[PDB]
């Protein structure tokens, strides 16, 4: 089990409030401890000395108002920090220009709205924490803008693109975190890790527009299907672990190449496992085994 | 019997941590607020009469 990103409201409580015993805020917690009333030891209160004993007393019977604002304002400028609505190294202005403000403001309608915009922020850093985990946001919005512009449901040759329309879809609703449908240039196009290693154009994409529909040779690399470009290459092979059934893979390399796509990754998980036991039994073997990637390779040529 | 002592421009040489500036701005927490504060006293705390 873990937690959610430290809450916000508390971790500038943590720095400013009390730690051990807050007389006041915990009264009947003073107030168990000091009637020999606690399950620990009762007499704590009895063999300690006399003059921090009265000093539980006289703070205890009579409850004195601690300073309650800095550990409200501080809530909000340390929850600008995790919500990121101010930078780290912002701390020393951010915290007392609107303690600065608040001296001015000290008096009106607004600090009592403060205290419920407490509750407010301190949720806001709770809801985007959950929500940045799932990127959809960042992504949908931006799909919607894809689908607009590029002309949906015009394949006059021949229609398998239909079943490829909910293909895209599918790729923003299972992985959301680093999948983000950048809009930087006019050609759409997804990144896939957090570090961008097959951040490919969708917009290299039309190159399929003529191709949605054309005839198979036979089971070799077509004489026509050349022109498939390595860059919607690298988009149909990373659809290919969210769509297989669908489109057509007798028909045209929508679904032929779609289906051989899976091929890929069926000798990568395979090898995985086979390449996880040959570097795991080096104690017997006594080498550098290039022949783990050797035979990998072997396995995808000689077939 | 017969000396005197004339002063120049005095100055100060204050010296401290070069912190870093994500912490400089940070760890002032502790003394941000009223609760903990920075007391000190003489071991000989005491008041005299002459």
């Amino acid at each position: 089990m873990m937690q959610d990103a430290t809450d916000p409201a508390v971790r500038a409580a943590l720095q400013s409030q009390p730690s051990g015993l807050n007389s006041t805020d915990d009264w009947r917690q003073v107030m168990d401890r000091i009637m020999s009333l606690t399950a620990r030891n009762p007499d704590a209160f009895r063999q300690q000395p006399q003059a921090n004993r009265l000093s539980a007393i006289l703070e205890a019977v009579v409850p004195a108002r601690a300073n309650p604002t800095h550990e409200k304002v501080l809530a909000i400028v340390n929850a600008l920090a995790e919500n990121r609505a101010i930078r780290p190294d912002e701390a020393g202005l951010v915290y007392d220009a609107l303690l600065q403000r608040v001296a001015r403001y000290n008096s009106g309608n607004v600090q009592t709205n403060l205290d419920r915009l407490v509750g407010d922020v301190r949720e806001a850093v709770a809801q985007r924490e959950r929500a940045q985990q799932q990127g959809n946001l960042g992504s949908m919005v931006a799909l919607n803008a894809f689908l607009s512009t590029q002309p949906a449901n015009v394949p006059r040759g021949q229609e398998d693109y239909t079943n490829f329309v909910s293909a895209l879809r599918l790729m923003v609703t299972e992985t959301p975190q680093s999948e983000v449908y950048q809009s930087g240039p006019d050609y759409f196009f997804q990144t896939s890790r957090q570090g961008l290693q097959t951040v490919n154009l969708s917009q290299a994409f039309k190159n399929l527009q003529g191709l949605w529909g054309v005839r198979a040779p036979t089971g070799d690399r077509a004489t026509v299907s050349s022109l498939l470009t390595p860059n919607s290459r690298l988009l149909l092979l990373l659809i290919a672990p969210f769509t297989d059934s669908g489109s057509v893979s007798r028909d045209t390399y929508l679904g032929h190449l779609l289906t051989l796509y899976r091929e890929a990754i069926g000798q990568a998980h395979v090898d995985e496992h086979t390449f996880q036991e040959i570097t795991s039994v080096s104690r017997a073997l006594g080498q550098e085994d290039t022949g783990s990637l050797e035979a990998t390779l072997n396995y995808l040529l000689t077939n | 019997d017969g000396a005197s002592i004339k002063f120049d421009s005095i100055c100060l040489y204050a010296t401290f941590f070069p912190m870093a500036h994500n912490t400089a701005s940070t760890l002032e927490a502790m003394l941000r607020n009223d609760t903990n504060d920075q007391s000190f006293n003489d071991y000989l705390s005491a008041a005299n009469m002459l």
